[PDB]
């Protein structure tokens, strides 16, 4: 086809949180990102020290980070070990996590933004610079199926037909707001990935044409 | 065996078994006023089930479920609106 979900009450506030108060720490987004990423890749590795057919669909293990600078949207994808449907259903949106809660209060208590990720609601930081965020994953148990949301206090789960398929794992795109243009350079995004990421032990990659970095 | 996951609208509870290529005719599942029974049939052993006591009372002439390559969905027509806190009930 696709399904509707409404974000649990908790999310939605925190989506409010995010998408409604000016914050200055909004870079560290791709830092959740990159992050999300590299432990979703972890898995798929673990998964297939005892089952080496675990990577057939896609046996390299990799984050690409996509700039165009046309459609104006910053996209990262990885070779982790994806999602199931399911687990669309239960991680980005429908479950709210204990810390969801925990997290917004210390937010009005004066904490900074950037612990969003602390807090076990790292995903969602997406939103500090993204005004829609679609997330497309395959999982080997599934099929490939897209999320997509712009924080209007529902969501939507779809199969895939369209789209051009994935071996495995996911692909964030993130079509950015207006002030947040900066994301899509080529020297920031480097810094960006430099600053954060000086412990995540995968191949972090700019579409940007060609090369990787450190 | 086969895997199973579940999420939850606050009407329907999902009930996913992670099966390749389940023939339409392997799958017989029945329900309960409080239970749920899916046996797929595997040709060279013993059948899969997932027999569980639900949490909660469900609609059992609203269920649906339907076979589809990957897996089999289930959607459990929650009986009252209350928020499950697992697939089963211990
Ligand atoms: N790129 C990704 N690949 C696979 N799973 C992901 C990805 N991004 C997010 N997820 C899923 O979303 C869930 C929560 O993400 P997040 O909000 O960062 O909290 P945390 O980082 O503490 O798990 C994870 O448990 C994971 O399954």
């Amino acid at each position: 086809e696709t399904e509707t979900f409404a974000f649990q009450a908790e999310i939605n506030q925190l989506l409010s949180l995010i998408i409604n108060t000016f914050y200055s720490n909004k870079e560290i987004f791709l830092r959740e990102l990159i992050s999300n990423s590299s432990d979703a890749l972890d898995k798929i590795r673990f998964e297939s020290l005892t089952d080496k057919s675990k990577l057939d669909a896609q046996p390299e293990l990799f984050i690409h980070i996509i700039p165009d600078k046309a459609t104006s949207t910053l996209t990262i994808v990885d070779s982790g070990i994806g999602m199931t449907k399911s687990d669309l259903v239960n991680n980005l949106g429908t479950i709210a996590r204990s810390g969801t809660k925990e997290f917004m209060e210390a937010l009005a208590a004066g904490a900074d933004v950037s612990m969003i990720g602390q807090f076990g609601v790292g995903f969602y930081s997406a939103y500090l610079v993204a005004e829609r965020v679609v997330v497309t994953t395959k999982h080997n148990d599934d099929e490939q199926y897209v999320w997509e949301s712009q924080a209007g206090g529902s969501f939507t789960v779809t199969r895939d037909t369209s789209g051009e398929q994935l071996g495995r794992g996911t692909k964030m795109v993130l079509y950015l707001k207006d002030d947040q243009m900066e994301y899509l350079e080529e020297r920031r995004i480097k810094d960006l990935v430099k600053r954060h990421s000086e412990f995540i032990s995968y191949p972090i990659s700019l579409w940007t044409e060609k090369t990787t970095e450190k | 065996k086969y895997r199973h996951e579940y999420y939850q609208k606050p009407e329907e509870v999902v009930v996913t078994v992670f099966a390749k290529g389940i023939p339409k005719q392997n799958v017989n599942i029945d329900f309960g006023e409080q239970i749920l029974s899916v046996v797929i049939e595997v040709p060279g052993e013993d059948a899969y089930y997932l027999q569980p006591r639900l949490f909660g009372k469900i609609i059992p002439d609203k269920c649906k479920y339907e076979v589809l390559s990957t897996k089999i969905e289930i959607c459990l027509a929650k009986a009252d609106i209350i928020t499950w806190a697992s697939l089963e009930h211990g």
